[PDB]
């Protein structure tokens, strides 16, 4: 509650819309009020457009009522529709994930039950290398850009966790 | 056997290969690479430095 | 008539306000110059390392 | 280039208030010149061709451009503001050299 959604809508409504090439929104496991009003602003915003091919943002949803699975793969869907739009047009793509934080939490829900001798504060061993190898493919490459803005929640306002 | 094909039977990925060139032309400029550049030769600014 | 001698040593050094005018501007034109020397190599190796990279 | 040394301490003592800004100025072109011309050599590193002469798959390009940059005489600029400072200056000893003789 101190305003990372707030500036993430501040941020689409000043960059998204003013932008040339193609946006992706991936929720990652937050509120699903918050993405039934995102659908409707980009509805009356003319960004998405049911009645012709005109729209300009790609939605990927699995939110905070998914089980773990979901929310730990949700951001990966996002990613491979963002990564298309890099690769295969050449377009200059804008990727926005609200929240990246709740990959990491999901992962850690399920390695519980993976049998995985935990690592500190009771997150999976596997934090660091699931979290690179899902973060080195949201990049700018010599085939395409990728403006990437990620909201990250921060644990009981620790930021050392 | 390509005499007659030069990329060996491509067969695709031409369509792809324009858009790696165009990548690569935005990042040298705009110009025809293919001809000798321009020129336009600046001067420098002056004025008058006498005891006024 | 010490201070009378004295406005002769600074008149005395006068030309160096003349000095830097033209010390300015010779190298001014030498900055131009070079850097004109530039805009042509690093134009045409411009145009010759395209033809290599591509 | 025939560079002619100055004393900046003597060059701040014989400048009248009334232009001061004009003379420090002057100083301030003066120095961003001097580094500007000491970063770069007087010329630049004439590129090779044999590493473009076969290792380019264009023939007549690789002649022709360097055929055209050796036939190439870009403009070095002519003074035409030396003498005309010069002609302050002669003037202006003129008006001090009479000044040293009243004095
Ligand atoms: N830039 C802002 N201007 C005004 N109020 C704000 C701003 N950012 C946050 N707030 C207030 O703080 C609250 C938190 O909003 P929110 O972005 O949803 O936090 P979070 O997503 O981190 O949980 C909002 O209800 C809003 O009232
Ligand atoms: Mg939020």
């Amino acid at each position: 509650g101190v305003g990372k959604t707030v500036l993430i809508m501040e941020l689409i409504n000043n960059v998204a819309k003013a932008h040339g090439g193609y946006s992706v929104f991936a929720g990652v496991g937050e509120r699903t009020r918050e993405g039934n009003d995102l659908y409707h602003e980009m509805i009356e915003s003319g960004v998405i457009n049911l009645k012709d091919a005109t729209s300009k943002v790609a939605l990927v949803y699995g939110q905070m009522n998914e089980p773990p699975g979901a929310r730990a793969r949700v951001a990966l869907t996002g990613l491979t529709v963002a990564e298309y739009f890099r690769d295969q047009e050449g377009q200059d793509v804008l990727l926005f994930i609200d929240n990246i934080f709740r990959f990491t939490q999901a992962g850690s829900e399920v390695s519980a039950l993976l049998g995985r001798i935990p690592s500190a504060v009771g997150y999976q061993p596997t934090l660091a290398t699931d979290m690179g190898t899902m973060q080195e493919r949201i990049t700018t490459t010599k085939k395409g850009s990728i403006t990437s803005v990620q909201a990250i929640y921060v644990p009981a306002d620790d930021l050392t966790d | 056997q390509t005499s007659g094909g030069p990329v060996d039977a491509s067969s695709e990925y031409q369509q792809e290969l324009e858009r790696e060139l165009f990548k690569l032309k935005q990042m040298f400029g705009n110009a025809d690479m293919n001809t000798f550049p321009t020129f336009k030769f600046e001067d420098p600014k002056f004025e008058v430095i006498e005891k006024p | 008539i010490d201070t009378e001698k004295s406005q002769q040593a600074l008149v005395q050094k006068r030309h160096y306000l003349f000095d830097v005018q033209r010390n300015n501007i010779a190298m001014a034109l030498e900055v131009t110059y070079r850097e004109r020397l530039y805009r042509v190599y690093k134009e045409v190796k411009n145009r010759l390392d395209y033809h290599i990279s591509v | 280039l025939a560079l002619k040394t100055i004393d900046w301490v003597a060059f701040a003592e014989i400048i009248p208030q009334n232009q001061k800004a004009i003379a420090s100025s002057l100083k301030s072109w003066n120095e961003t010149l001097t580094s500007r011309l000491a970063a770069l050599p007087e010329n630049p590193p004439a590129i090779d061709w044999a590493y473009y002469k076969a290792n380019v798959a264009k023939a007549g390009l690789v002649d022709d451009f360097e055929k055209k940059f050796n036939a190439l005489k870009v403009p070095v600029p002519e003074d035409k503001y030396t003498a005309q400072v010069d002609a302050e200056e002669k003037e202006d000893v003129k008006s001090c050299a009479e000044w040293v003789s009243l004095s």
